[PDB]
């Protein structure tokens, strides 16, 4: 985006700055919750070789 | 088997067993009558199908389902993937004498220490305290020991402490990523419903107190007790084998 | 103000002068089922619509007929209350007047033959509660408004494969709403191919072979219809200006007498312009021009009947001349010229020659019925009846609508049918969406279409019942007698009631309610999903359906949606939202005219939203002028940027309309984080009602209407004097002049009580008011679980200090003084439930009794004289409540026990014990028993009779000691026995004053009272005495059912999870003695201590602002406190309190106290002392300046930073600390509700393996991860211990168990059962596999 | 089965005439059999209920998991 | 007030039918960035050793 967050937490947010942050929050969160399987597979396939 | 309400419960295999025997006996009928062998072909296709479904049902064509419209598990799946023996319940079990509950901090713990709400201390260690109430003989029988321990004698406490003294126990939080997510400390008996935990091993557990519960496991045998004290112990584990750094970081 | 807000003001820092007051949401169900039921004279809806649609029924001759007359519903017998208790349908009878007029067919149609007009009962109807709830079989059940559907075309572009053409290539698809699917596809060899819902590949094309076309119209889709006119020799022809749009004029496009486009010259916009402007598509052209063209259609000579040229064949001059000689001076041409018409259908025809419809229909059959023989009416009836018959489109009138509404139809309703016109028109609108702009529905954006709303389904299952009826109605009309056959003898009451029962009482998407919170239940009522039938699934949906869309503004709250798998799929409704008729969502936006922001408001849809410009309500209006600054914050095109002032077309109504209600309630969100505000918004709904009702000091203004609209209101009666006063009841006596002489006119009101929640919490209502005060209509006369004087109450107000402390607030944990639980103000309740089914036993009914041998039935042996029933009927934990016994069989007759029952000798049949007891450790409250229908046997049951007759003798004596006043008085009317009445015994008064006609009637009315009343006692005695005297012998399986519920309340202790309203969680870890709390030189210690470790990393600064604005508020509360204990004069109370109300900068909200009298100000100050609140609206919140001015008005520090003293040594700490009051929340997520730890449990059947789940004594399951960590470790013993004994093996576990009690802890390995199971499984496959048994 | 045919025929005539639920005494008479037969058949119309059903709405608890086995012994009793 | 004057100039540039958007839009973001990074300076100077 080419028109940023200007203010901060003390000064006070805008509704849409907040709402833009919700996107990045949600994307990173879905990445977190959905890669324990990825390591799951890599680890366990590697161990079954052991 | 039955249920309380008269309802019965089965494995799906019986379904396919019945199917095969019935088709076979009807074929025994049709072959005694020298019937038009078009039906013998159809019965042969049907017998081979019921066989192959006993062997593999939902691979061939549209799966066979009950009135549920859900298809029914075969033999093969009872060895295969998750719900087979291997991944679910041969490699990975449900445990006898275990416990788990919410955790909080022990700021005045020593390293080897851990809380134990004596309620669950008692629950997991009832055989030792029973054998010991018979040894002293206050509870002359197990009726007596069990009623005495339901009535929570004062001696049950001192003898719970006696038995628990020098009696290690495990601690497990989910997910058990690496080895140090599970260790073995010495008990510290408390009447605080929250497990206390030496704050420095919050990191190996990746654990922070926002509503977390840990789980617990009991070394009964002596090879297991002594492993817990020599190998899983809080005091033999001070370095990651990933890399030789300390795991004692100030929190 | 209003009295309830006079009696307590929420000071408001909101300024933004709102044009709108907040809306309501629930209008659609009442109207639907009403119109279904409504007495529609002319505009039928539902019922009478159906009746006039079906009846009258007759023969075609006229031989007989039944007539419809009218309908009437009956009173529903029992109330919805008994329909919730009893397990009963809430429903009202139905009654229809029917007449059997019959004709002489001997006479032509002489009507005077038979007339049987009588009225017919036929089943009840369930009706709508005032919520919309439908209680059926004990149970309020409900709709979900479900969001789903989508067509389209979606294909990529390939640039200029025919580089000569340089054309873009895109395939193309149809989605009918209902029916079969069909695709194009273009291949790498530049050929148009097709698949008819995955039919064999053919020259076919998509809607065209759906619509029965050959190549010409496959081409006509994109290209249009030129007509060649050969005028007596010469070719002329005619044009459309948007055909020759960017095309090359081979020759001179001229006109009547003017030249448009010369040779080789493209018909630019200038050329199409003059080609339009001059009123010419007319020109003289060479005949050769047709050379290269294609004829549109098959042309012949009518003389011949011979195809001069077939359809889609290149024209020439020998066919020009032949067509013209035959009778074609008009040659329509479709256009396969060369260049952009790459010869695709041509190469296809060279590969495949089928060009006929009936092959289309056979292949239709064959795709539809593959391997099945096509027959023509089969293929065709298949093709038609499937997805254009009324039978299939079942009839659903939400359908009817849904297709009107997916038609862009203005008719909501229409007929009761879904004409196939609805089908093809919905399909054409949908393919017009896809060819045009790609916005099919609001898939994830909560603007809600196509949503299937509420009420309508009653009519669906109603008319299903009507068909369930109408078939047998036919079978009995035509067959049975016609004259002697009443309608009611033809009318059965089962299917319609049976339907509207089944469906109101069986469904997905309906379940028990979240009762813990009025917020949770509204936002449960303000909740939307993308799941269910016709919906999505978690595994199928992705991130695109989870993240939010820029339409969200004014439509979608991006802040109330969970964090789990449901993260974006689930998302709640915004405040000012409503529903368009097509399902869709529209939005209030203040019209801006000339920049002046007009106060009228227009409900913009999202498709309207983007094209217009909307200004922001944050905008500085220039005082009825316009947007002040050049660069107004406005928005359009799905993106915001900086534009001018008069350019505004709309402005937003409020600084709210994006928000939901739950997100409406945190003040200072504008200083909070989306994830932590999200966490606060979720746990607010998990907040739980306290015993008391403590308001928030800091509001946003939205507290009141939510505490209200989660409830309803009341009404009054005639003038009078208030008889009886209570929390919930009032009795009034009507005045003598108002009192009619016949009635007594004791105007009485109704009342309130306790109850459990769906989530095991407490229900009740109390007053916030007094009696003998005026009640303005719409006021709150009685509080709720979470309300007080009509504002929300989720939690409590108290002290806070932010510090570390000795590891007790290490990570997110909470520390707290002892004193808060001396107040029990967080201490609170959980009503729980317990039960007894008493059922039929073969040996005889379970009887309620309890008899016991075996000396003392021990430890009762050791007691004092008193005995566990010890003094005053006292009872311990473990004791009995309801002693039920069950007849017992016999058992093996061993000498010991038989000697024991030769000692004690329980008589015979040995009725086994089944008493209902206190389970172990209970500290609850077995608060009441409902029931649902030996020695101590008889003691307990005749004592139950002692109980009950004393209860009911009391009931009598009160209820008739009432009446004995009137009996006496009725003599004293008509004379007076002024001293002759009383002193002689009362009964012998009828022998006193008696006179002629009108009194002996009342002597006997008096005697009739004497009769009726003692009669009813004889009645009730019979019933009651026998029902206590009877043994248990009741019903099939119901021998009886007994009921219990609990109430567990005790002091709070470590493990409970507490938090505020910005995500600010916390676990408890100790209760702190007060002397062991931080205190001040005032000696006044802290309630709680918090770790500020995380607030920078949590970024919930609104909690900080919350804190300050709370500290200042106790600042005013202490002033009023001191004014109370000092008992100020009326003048000072007036002065200070009006000084309090008008304190803020430019407060929108205003009151005077001179309006009120003195004692009203006294009531005012005597009701405010638990606190006055304040509103910090969310984004119209407060400023640092306000709270600092406000705090120093409290004489406190500007920043509320105060030196604190430890008392473990009394000293001062180093630095001052932030101090002030936060507003926090308890939860149902309690260590109480979390703790369990247990042992082995049950095993399964087909694998025989142990259990997981603590409540059922579970062991925890492990992944391969956790055994393989043990492999890394090296505990090969412990691994095999976790492979054989505990789950699969037997000899291992039992050998191990025998050994550990022998002291030797030795290992014997065997084999897991899993293994030999594997073998027998792979051996049924006929392979040799076998054990290598030891 | 023929008895049961009579009943599931006659019950419906009954709820017609009644117009509301025939709990088995507002059922039994017109059936021509006393209460206990109607009641017994009301019990026996439960075909069994198939362990492999998910009583858990999620794929968490097929009925086979809930089942307890009270047949073999309890070790304290052996002791 | 400085950012106010800056965006007022940006508005008038947009009015011209010149800087049209991308240059303007990127220009606007960069100046917001710098303005409140100066705010960040102001504030961290206005705490640490004041
Ligand atoms: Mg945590």
């Amino acid at each position: 985006i080419e028109t940023p967050i200007t203010a901060n937490f003390r000064e006070g947010l805008n509704v849409l700055q907040y709402f833009i942050s919700t996107h990045g929050a949600r994307k990173g969160l879905a990445d977190t919750a959905l890669k324990t399987a990825n390591s799951g597979y890599l680890t366990r396939r590697l161990v079954d070789v052991a | 088997v039955p249920l309380d309400g008269g309802r019965f419960a089965t494995s799906d295999l019986n379904d396919l067993y019945r199917r095969v025997i019935n088709r076979n006996n009807r074929l025994k009928r049709l072959l005694d009558l020298a019937a038009p062998d078009i039906i013998v072909r159809n019965e042969k296709r049907m017998l081979q199908e019921a066989v192959d479904a006993l062997l593999d049902n939902g691979r061939r064509g549209r799966a066979i389902t009950g009135s549920n419209k859900r298809p029914l598990k075969s033999l093969a799946d009872m060895i295969k993937g998750k719900q087979g023996r291997f991944r679910q319940n041969l490699l990975g079990k449900r445990v006898d004498y275990s416990g788990r509950s919410v955790i909080t901090v022990g700021p005045y713990l020593r390293l080897h220490q851990c809380g134990l709400p004596k309620k669950m201390a008692l629950e997991l260690f009832k055989p030792f305290i029973y054998g010991k109430l018979e040894l002293r003989g206050l509870a002359t029988t197990i009726k007596a020991a069990k009623k005495m321990v339901e009535r929570e004698e004062a001696v049950v406490w001192d003898i719970l402490d006696e038995v628990i003294r020098e009696h290690p126990v495990l601690l497990n939080r989910a997910p058990t990523l690496h080895r140090l997510g599970i260790q073995a400390f010495e008990p510290v008996l408390i009447e605080g419903k929250a497990i206390q935990l030496h704050p420095l091993v919050c990191a190996a557990y990746n654990a922070d107190f926002d509503g977390d519960q840990m789980a617990v496991h009991v070394p009964l045998t002596l090879e297991a007790q002594l492993e817990a004290r020599a190998l899983m112990m809080s005091t033999n584990n001070i370095l990651s084998p990933a890399n030789g750094e300390p795991i004692i970081v100030p929190s | 103000y209003s009295y309830t807000e006079k009696k307590r003001i929420r000071k408001d820092f909101g300024k933004r002068p709102q044009v709108l007051d907040v809306p309501y949401l629930l209008s659609i169900q009442l109207d639907s089922f009403q119109k279904f039921i409504e007495q529609d004279p002319e505009g039928q809806y539902g019922l009478e619509a159906a009746f006039r649609s079906v009846f009258p029924i007759q023969s075609y001759s006229g031989n007989s007929e039944l007539q419809y007359v009218s309908y009437r519903l009956g009173e529903p017998v029992f109330d919805v209350q008994e329909c919730q208790i009893r397990g009963v349908t809430y429903s009202a009878p139905l009654r229809v007047k029917l007449r059997l007029v019959i004709y002489e067919r001997e006479a032509p149609e002489g009507t005077v033959k038979d007339i049987k007009e009588q009225e017919v009962y036929m089943g009840e109807i369930p009706l709508m509660t005032d919520n919309g709830t439908f209680v059926i079989n004990g149970t309020e059940r409900v709709i979900v408004s479900q969001l789903h559907r989508s067509p389209g075309v979606f294909f990529d572009s390939d640039k200029g494969k025919t580089h000569s053409s340089g054309k873009v290539l895109y395939n193309a698809r149809i989605i009918p709403y209902r029916g079969s699917w069909l695709d194009f596809e273009f291949d790498p060899k530049d050929n148009l191919f097709v698949r008819i819902d995955r039919r064999r590949k053919l020259p076919a094309t998509i809607i065209l072979r759906a619509l029965n076309y050959t190549t010409e119209q496959i081409l006509d889709l994109f290209f249009e219809k030129v007509i060649f006119e050969i005028r007596d020799n010469k070719l002329q022809m005619e044009l459309v200006p948007e055909r020759l749009r960017g095309e090359t004029a081979s020759f001179d496009i001229e006109a009547n007498g003017k030249v448009y486009v010369e040779k080789g010259r493209r018909i630019t916009a200038r050329h199409i312009r003059q080609l339009e402007k001059d009123d010419v598509k007319l020109i003289e052209v060479p005949v050769e021009y047709i050379a290269g063209k294609v004829v549109a259609k098959d042309y012949i000579d009518e003389s011949t009947g011979e195809l001069i040229c077939a359809a889609n064949m290149e024209l020439s001059l020998d066919l020009l001349a032949k067509l013209s000689q035959s009778g074609h001076k008009r040659i329509e041409t479709l256009f396969t010229n060369d260049l952009d018409h790459g010869p695709y259908i041509s190469e296809t025809l060279r590969v495949d020659p089928t060009n006929d419809r009936l092959s289309a229909l056979v292949e239709i059959y064959r795709m539809m019925r593959p391997g099945e023989p096509p027959t023509r009416e089969a293929a065709e009836s298949l093709f038609e009846n499937l997805f254009f018959s009324e039978d299939r489109y079942d009839l659903s009138a939400v359908g009817r609508m849904k297709f009107n509404r997916s038609l862009l139809r203005e008719e909501i309703e229409g007929s009761g049918i879904l004409s196939k016109d609805d089908i093809i028109d919905v399909m054409k609108k949908l393919i017009d969406i896809r060819n045009g702009k790609g916005e099919v529905d609001d898939i994830d954006h909560l603007g809600n279409r196509r949503i299937r709303s509420v009420g309508e389904m009653a009519e669906n299952q109603f008319r299903v019942g009507l068909v369930r009826v109408e078939r047998a109605v036919k079978e009995r009309l035509s067959l049975g007698d016609l004259d002697t056959l009443m309608p009611q003898d033809m009318i059965n009451a089962k299917p319609i009631s049976a339907a509207v029962k089944e469906f109101f009482g069986s469904s997905q998407l309906s379940q028990f309610m979240d009762q813990n919170n009025p917020l949770s239940e509204i936002t449960h009522k303000r909740r939307i999903s993308a799941l269910g039938p016709g919906g999505l699934t978690r595994e199928r949906a992705g991130f695109e359906v989870r993240d939010v869309h820029p339409t969200h503004y004014g439509r979608v709250c991006p802040i109330e949606t969970p964090e789990g798998p449901n993260i974006g799929l689930i998302n709640s409704l915004s405040v000012y939202a409503q529903t368009n008729e097509y399902g869709f969502l529209e939005t209030p936006y203040r019209k801006v005219t000339d920049g002046v922001v007009t106060d009228e408001i227009h409900y913009l849809s999202a498709i309207e939203e983007g094209n217009y410009v909307i200004a922001q309500a944050n905008s500085n209006l220039d005082e009825e002028g316009h947007f002040v600054e050049d660069l107004v914050t406005c928005r359009s095109k799905g993106e915001s940027s900086l534009f001018s002032r008069d350019q505004v077309d709309y402005m937003d109504v409020s600084t709210q309309q994006v928000v939901s209600v739950g997100a409406s309630l945190i003040p200072f969100l504008e200083h909070d984080d989306a994830n932590r505000a999200l966490m606060g918004a979720n746990m607010q709904r998990q907040a739980v009602p306290t015993l008391r009702a403590d308001k928030p000091l800091v509001g946003t203004g939205m507290e009141r209407a939510v505490a209200v609209d989660s409830g309803v209101t009341a009404v009054a009666k005639r003038g009078g004097v208030v008889q009886y006063v209570d929390a919930s009841r009032i009795v009034i006596k009507v005045n003598e002049d108002e009192m009619y002489p016949g009635e007594a006119g004791i105007d009485i009101y109704n009342l309130t009580k306790y109850t459990r929640s769906n989530q095991n919490t407490c229900i009740n209502q109390m007053p916030c008011v007094s009696l003998g005060e005026p009640v303005e209509r719409g006021d709150v006369l009685a509080d709720g679980p979470s309300t007080d004087l009509g504002e929300l109450a989720l939690g409590q107000n108290m002290r806070v200090a932010f510090m570390p402390w000795n590891g007790y607030n290490f990570e997110d944990s909470i520390l707290v003084s002892e004193r808060v639980v001396q107040e029990d103000r967080f201490t609170t309740i959980h009503i729980q439930e317990l039960a007894c089914v008493s059922r039929d036993t073969k040996l005889g009914p379970e009887e309620i009794t309890a008899d016991i041998p075996n000396v003392g039935e021990a430890a009762l042996s050791k007691l004092d004289e008193s005995g566990i029933v010890y003094i005053g009927a006292e009872v311990t934990g473990g004791d009995i409540l309801v002693g039920k016994v069950t007849p017992k069989g016999e058992t093996q007759l061993t000498p010991e026990e038989k000697l024991l029952r030769a000692i004690f000798g329980e008589k015979a049949s040995d009725v086994k014990d089944s008493s209902l007891r206190v389970p172990n450790g209970v500290s609850g409250t077995v608060i009441d028993v409902q029931v649902f229908t030996d020695k101590r046997a008889l003691e307990i049951e005749e004592m139950q009779l002692k109980q009950a007759k004393k209860d009911l003798s009391e009931e009598l004596q009160i209820l008739e000691a009432g009446l004995f006043s009137r009996i006496r008085a009725v003599l004293v009317a008509g004379g007076v026995e002024a001293e002759k009445l009383d002193k002689l015994p009362r009964d012998r008064w009828l022998e006193l004053g008696l006179t002629d006609e009108e009194k002996q009637n009342q002597l006997e009315q008096l005697a009739e009272q004497y009769d009726e009343l003692k009669h009813e006692f004889e009645k009730k005695l019979e019933a009651k005495r026998r029902k206590i005297t009877q043994g248990d012998d009741l019903a099939p399986g119901v021998l009886k059912i007994v009921k219990v519920y609990l109430a567990v309340k005790r002091r709070i202790q470590p493990g409970d999870k507490m938090a505020g309203r910005h995500g600010n969680k916390g676990v408890i870890s100790k209760i702190n003695p007060i002397e062991d709390m931080p205190y001040d030189e005032n000696g006044t210690p802290v309630d709680i201590v918090l770790n500020p470790l995380g607030v920078p990393s949590r970024m919930n600064i609104g909690q900080i602002l919350e804190t300050h604005l709370g500290m200042a508020a106790k600042g005013i509360g202490d002033k009023i406190n001191a004014m109370l204990k000092q008992q100020q004069e009326v003048a000072k109370l007036r002065e200070f309190i009006q000084r309090a109300y008008d304190l803020g900068a430019d407060v929108r909200q205003k009151v005077d106290l001179s309006t009120f009298s003195d004692e009203e100000v006294m009531r005012l100050a005597e009701n405010l002392r638990k606190g006055m609140p304040i509103a910090t609206p969310v984004f119209d919140g407060a400023k640092e300046a306000e709270i600092k001015e406000l705090l120093k008005l409290g004489d406190l520090p500007t920043s509320g930073q105060i030196r604190l003293y430890d008392g473990r040594t009394g000293e001062q700490f180093e630095r001052p600390v932030t101090v002030g009051y936060m507003y926090m929340l308890k939860l149902n997520h309690l260590v109480d509700d979390k703790m369990h730890a247990r042992s082995t449990g049950s095993y399964s059947l087909v694998t025989q393996q142990p259990l997981g789940g603590k409540a059922q004594f579970g062991g925890q399951r492990f992944g391969e991860m956790e055994v393989w960590a043990l492999e890394a470790y090296g505990a090969a013993y412990t691994l095999q211990e976790m492979l054989t004994v505990k789950s699969d093996d037997v000899n291992g576990r039992t050998k191990m168990y025998k050994n550990i009690v022998d002291g030797n802890h030795q290992m014997e390995p065997g084999m897991p059962e899993s293994f030999n199971v594997l073998l027998k499984e792979i051996r049924s496959l006929g392979i040799n596999i076998e054990l290598e048994d030891e | 089965i023929e008895t049961i045919n009579k009943l599931n025929r006659i019950s419906r005539q009954m709820l017609q005439e009644m117009g509301r639920e025939p709990t088995p005494e507002e059922l039994a008479e017109r059936m021509l059999m006393p209460e206990d037969k109607i009641r017994k058949v009301l019990k026996i119309a439960k075909e069994p209920i198939s362990m492999e059903t998910p009583i858990g709405d999620d794929e968490d608890s097929h009925l086979g998991d809930f089942i307890e086995d009270t047949t073999l012994e309890l070790p304290l009793d052996s002791a | 007030s400085e950012a106010e004057a800056e965006v007022a100039e940006i508005q008038e540039q947009f009015q011209s039918g010149l800087v049209t958007a991308g240059e303007r839009y990127n220009k606007v973001i960069d100046i917001w960035a710098a303005a409140n990074d100066r705010v960040s300076k102001a504030m961290m100077d206005n705490l640490q050793t004041e």
